[PDB]
């Protein structure tokens, strides 16, 4: 009606002011300031450690905050907790749906949480006094499947659906604490910053918002990919996060000027992003793709810096230590590989 | 020498039994049969699993027949975007997709000229050509068959298939419509369709989906083994 | 007498 | 006393021979570099039934460049291995070659079997290839290296080869010096029963079971199984059938004569051809290869 | 989590007697299992041990060839076969689940103990010290000494302190020299480097009297140390 | 009915155009700033000597 056209023309003048205060604000772009810094070397790793016994495609992996300790879900039923030094299987916690699309661990190390198809994030006591580990909750309502969990301290995860809505869980009670809503697609991968007062997510509609846990509501919100984003994480600092999407591109998002940074893209790939994580320092971009290897970028200056070329089939998961001493790429040919450079 | 403490010596023969476990489950696992379930709304897919045997997530039933063990995984709860999940599907061993017969007079919810038949074919299309599933098999069910029959008498199939050519009686009209479900195959070397009409008793069609995965069975086996 | 073609 | 002539074959029948043994080279060549490079250009594709195909492969490949060589110089225009080491060589790798093409045949053969009855049970892995090709080298190996120390090229002087050129080398026979003579029909005896005895009752009664169970587009995997089977016997048997005639029949002077000029290239000519007829067998009917 | 252990008596000396110990509220398949027996008014002595799947089995030199450990999983038993009993094994014997992870707790929960009476290269962990007066309120540090470096390569330093509460079992305080052991509140405390560690209890409060004894865990033959009691 | 969905689509764009934008230039500089100020404490970027690899062969 006439109200509802109204409404639709204030909202195309807010998106076309927002625009403009954004190009008002780009002035240089970064790659023309770091043009006069000295690019890295190639960045060359070898497989330290390979991670055997899934018996599946493996679809989310995460490091443990003590850089040593990591979980891996493989859609096999099983979640296998992994000392990534001498490759032993300190854990194999059998699931109770095993189409398993997430995993996270705790900060603290005492819990475990993973989700999928079954649109529950069950979390798992791992310290428990009768030597096994079960499941100390299972949160439901979320109508769809789970895409990501994060964990933010021993009682609070905030989780991604594919119902369009991202949802902060308080674990003692099983209830949803916010709900964050907005998102016109599927959303499938958040990332918390830092100090867990803010979270990014990025979702099908090829946008990326970022939330307030604390408030409810959507701070800010990031375009410009051309397809699904399915996979996202912030830069150490906490000012910046990169998103990968089907597009074939990596972009780095900053939070402060509400804009593009720069696009991570080669001609010679075309196969979409299916993970990203950043460097300790934030210089290097580590992406994993379909074409079952993961690519290396210079997170300053959008060049290829190094591929990580050891997967039969494509790298899903990806992981950098808290300390930066590894990346771990998960992959759907049952493997985990951990990497490191030489001297 | 070994340089193992007994506590690294205790740990790595925890993780050995763990292995052990881990092979035995996936030997088991692998000792069966995993279906996909789908098909539209009211497609009779619960009619189906009820034949055969809290969340909108995923459903998985499991159920015996003839010493074959079978997890059949009801999807149709799933509202997101399917190319989001559907690659979740890739080594299931056939996909059993049912249409419903009746549904070729009833339009949908929306009423916009989009036949519920036209909506089952576009939702066949779509999954068998899809690039995860270029060697699964399909059993397509065409169900209601009985009902199908009764409602065949006043209108004919002219109201969804404006080029029907045929009498409107009920065989030659099911198997025109059965024709046409089984021509959306661009695929007709890689998988095979294996078209059945669901009967009241339970036993032909668990008869017959037992048959068509053991068929399956032993053609991807044929695969693996250099032949066909 | 012990000339023979050459085995397989 | 005797001066014959280097050059055995009359014109027409040697030029029909070397052409032959051209077509026999370049499929065999031609066949199994194909197959090694379709099989070593994918890793995803590395499975163990692959690997099978690689060591068929290799073994079909050394058969080329032993085997058809080396006999069919023997008697085409020659009529006489060189030096006394290369007899020895020659002998050994043709051996070696072909019972590593026969028992690759029955290791194929055999891991079908596993792929077809017992899909997850008995689940051989890369390890099982290990060992089973190590196994097949070891008895290739072995079930020659008596055969490898009665390799003795015989000194056979006051015999001639005066060609158009007059060519003057004494001649030799490379024989098989036993301590006694029965000892090689007793080799030539259980040769025979490990190469186209065992292997082929192993390879008929496998196939057997197999179209059995798979007769309850299946008849066509019938007809390739009963086709491969059939070839192994028919294009195998007159090589031995001949080799036991001279061995323990010993025919007489006009038959031997016949068998040594003309009956033996045919049957070599036979026995060659299953190396070049694997890789458009086992290659272009496997389909995954050709999906590859 | 309960360990039950039965079958003691008083045993002709050269006789034979089968220890039991069912095990409740815990998975007992996933813990490797102990024999720990302390003679009248003596330290503890570490007997047998069988790990979880019963794939490695060790014994002590004082009871191999006479004592045999086994565990039946499914009903959740362990035993402790004896023969030729002589006047040296009369203790009170416990049952000391254990589980060896990255991170784990070993040795964490033990019996209540059994008594029998028979009627008539390994590291040295030394506690000089074998009797500290102590006062409610003060801190108490007690030393101990091992003959080799308890270090290993890892960075592990293999040290278990455990107390013995009068008229109870033992339980774990420390375990690897510096973790404290769950339920243990935050006033112990241990430290140490290669060879030489001490545990300080600040704030010491009653129900803490008793013997602490240091334990290795380095090489599979297990020392424990002669005991350090607190008496208030 | 989509009015109030235009609603709350109106005001999530008024919330997010009044946030406080610097120039770019400024972002990429504080970028490149903790880039280079955590250098030489990156363990991928600069490897460490196989003695102080915890991965190490």
């Amino acid at each position: 009606q006439s109200e509802l056209d109204q409404l639709r023309q204030e909202a195309e003048q807010l998106k076309n002011q927002i625009r403009d205060a954004r190009k008002a604000c780009a002035d240089a772009t970064l790659s023309q300031i770091t043009n006069n810094i000295d690019p890295v070397g190639r960045i060359q790793m070898r497989t330290r450690r390979t991670l055997r016994g899934h018996l599946a495609k493996i679809y989310a992996m995460h490091w443990g905050t003590d850089s040593r300790l990591l979980v891996s879900a493989s859609q096999d039923g099983k979640l296998i907790i992994w000392d990534s030094y001498t490759t032993n299987k300190v854990h194999a916690i059998p699931l109770r749906s095993s189409w398993v699309m997430t995993c996270a661990y705790a900060p603290s190390g005492n819990y475990v949480a993973c989700g999928g198809l079954d649109n529950i994030c069950s979390i798992y006591n791992l310290k428990t006094r009768e030597g096994n580990v079960r499941v100390s909750r299972e949160l439901a309502g979320h109508t769809g499947y789970l895409s990501c969990c994060r964990f933010l301290d021993d009682n609070q995860i905030v989780t991604s659906s594919g119902d369009t809505t991202c949802a902060l869980w308080d674990i003692e009670t099983g209830q949803q604490t916010t709900t964050f809503t907005g998102h016109t697609g599927d959303v499938m991968s958040l990332s918390l910053a830092p100090d867990t007062r803010l979270f990014v997510s990025g979702a099908c509609d090829a946008s990326a918002k970022l939330w307030d846990v604390r408030e409810g509501m959507c701070r800010q919100t990031f375009t410009g990919h051309e397809s699904d984003i399915n996979a996202i994480c912030f830069f150490p600092n906490g000012n910046a996060f990169a998103t990968g999407s089907d597009d074939a591109t990596c972009r780095l998002f900053d939070l402060r000027a509400d804009q593009e940074l720069m696009t991570y893209s080669h001609d010679n790939i075309i196969c979409g992003i299916t993970s990203v994580s950043f460097s300790k320092s934030g210089r290097l971009l580590l992406a994993g793709y379909d074409d079952f290897n993961c690519n290396v970028w210079d997170a300053l200056k959008a060049d290829r810096a190094g591929v990580l070329a050891g997967h039969d089939n494509r790298v899903s998961c990806l992981g950098v230590t808290d300390d930066g001493m590894a990346v771990a790429t998960g992959s759907w040919d049952s493997f985990l590989k951990i990497w490191n450079g030489s001297s | 020498g070994c340089t193992l403490s007994a506590e690294d010596k205790a740990a790595v023969e925890r993780s050995k039994m763990i292995d052990r476990n881990l092979r035995e489950d996936g030997e088991k696992a692998a000792r069966e049969v995993k279906l996909l379930l789908l098909g539209a709304g009211e497609s009779g897919k619960s009619t189906i699993v009820k034949q055969m045997k809290k969340t909108t997530g995923i459903v998985e039933t499991h159920f015996t027949f003839k010493d074959l063990h079978f997890k059949m995984f009801d999807v149709g709860a799933q509202r997101s975007e399917r190319k989001k999940w559907i690659h979740c599907f890739e080594g299931v061993t056939a996909i059993i997709f049912c249409v419903a017969l009746s549904d070729y007079d009833l339009v949908l919810a929306e009423d916009e000229e989009m036949n519920r038949m036209h909506e089952s074919m576009k939702l066949f299309d779509s999954i068998c050509n899809n690039k995860w599933f270029t060697d699964t098999s399909i059993i397509l069910f065409l169900n209601k068959k009985d009902l199908f029959e009764e409602k065949i008498k006043k209108s004919p199939l002219t109201i969804c298939y404006p080029e029907y050519a045929g009498s409107n009686t009920y065989e030659e009209a099911a198997a025109y419509i059965q024709c046409q479900f089984e021509d959306l195959n661009k695929r007709k070397d890689t998988k095979e369709i294996y078209t059945h009409f669901t009967c009241s008793t339970d036993t032909k069609n668990v008869q017959f989906v037992f048959d068509a995965v053991t068929d399956v069975i032993i053609k991807n086996n044929l695969k693996d083994c250099g032949l066909f | 007498v012990p000339n023979l073609p050459q085995r397989f | 006393l005797t001066f014959s002539s280097y050059y055995q074959h009359t014109s027409p029948v040697a030029a029909m021979f070397i052409v032959a043994y051209a077509l026999i080279f370049l499929l065999c060549m031609v066949g199994n570099t194909l197959v090694c490079f379709i099989v070593l250009k994918n890793r995803h594709m590395h499975t163990v039934t692959n690997m099978f195909i690689l060591n068929l492969a290799v073994s079909d490949l050394l058969v080329g460049i032993f085997c058809m060589p080396t006999t069919l110089v023997d008697n085409l225009i020659t009529g006489w291995p060189f030096d006394n080491a290369t007899c020895k060589m020659s002998g050994l790798v043709q051996g070696m070659s072909v019972s590593a093409s026969v028992f690759t045949l029955v290791a194929i053969a055999v891991e079908r079997f596993r792929c077809i009855v017992h899909p997850f049970r008995e689940k051989l892995t890369l390890r099982k290839a290990l060992v089973t090709i190590a196994v097949i080298w070891a008895l290739a190996l072995l079930i020659m290296c008596p055969s490898a120390v009665t390799l003795t090229v015989t000194r056979e002087e006051h015999h001639f080869m005066v060609d158009a050129r007059n060519r003057s080398y004494p001649l030799y026979s490379c024989w098989e010096a036993w301590p006694e003579k029965g000892m090689r029909r007793v080799y030539t005896t259980v040769l025979f029963s490990h190469i186209y005895l065992a292997p082929l009752a192993l390879i008929v009664v496998m196939y057997a079971r197999i179209a059995r169970k798979l007769c309850q587009r299946r008849a066509r995997v019938v007809h390739m199984l009963v086709m491969v089977a059939l070839f192994f016997t028919l294009s195998w048997l007159p090589l031995w059938a001949l080799l036991l005639l001279i061995d323990y029949g010993q025919l007489s002077a006009p038959q031997l004569h016949l068998v040594t000029v003309y009956a033996f290239p045919f049957a070599h000519w036979l026995a060659f051809f299953n190396s070049s007829a694997n890789p458009i067998i086992y290659g272009y009917f496997n389909e995954n290869f050709r999906r590859g | 989590v309960q360990l039950v252990e039965s079958g003691g008596g008083l045993v002709q000396p050269g006789g034979s007697r089968k220890l039991s110990c069912s095990a409740s509220g815990f998975a007992f398949s996933s813990f490797g299992m102990h024999w720990v027996r302390q003679a009248p008014e003596k330290g503890l002595e570490w007997v047998a041990y069988i790990s979880s799947g019963s794939g490695t089995i060790y014994y002590a030199d004082t009871v191999k060839g006479r004592f045999t450990i086994s565990r039946d999983d499914p009903k959740n038993t362990l035993f402790l076969q004896m023969t030729s009993l002589r006047s040296e094994d009369t203790a009170m014997y416990y049952c000391v689940r254990s589980i060896y992870y990255y991170g784990s707790s070993p040795f964490d929960f033990w019996g209540q103990g059994t008594t029998l009476t028979v009627s008539a290269a390994d590291i040295v962990m030394t506690q000089a010290t074998s009797s500290v007066p102590v006062t409610p309120g003060e801190s108490v540090s007690i030393s101990c000494r091992s003959s080799k470096s308890l270090l290993h390569s890892n960075g592990n330093t293999y040290l278990y302190w455990f107390l013995q509460r009068p008229g109870q079992s033992p339980q774990l305080l420390i375990y690897r020299m510096s973790n404290l052991a769950s339920g243990v509140p935050d006033r112990f405390s241990g430290s140490g480097s290669g060879t030489a560690f001490t545990l300080t209890i600040s704030r010491l409060e009653a129900e803490d009297v008793g013997v602490y004894y240091c334990m290795q865990h380095l090489e599979y033959p297990l020392t424990f140390g002669a005991g350090t009691k607190l008496e208030l | 009915a989509s009015i109030a969905q235009a609603r709350k689509l109106v005001e999530q764009l008024k919330m997010e155009a009044n946030i406080d934008r610097i120039k770019v230039s400024k972002a990429a500089a504080d970028l490149m700033a903790y880039c280079e100020a955590h250098a030489k404490e990156d363990p991928l970027l600069t490897p460490v000597p196989a003695s102080e690899n915890p991965f190490r062969e």
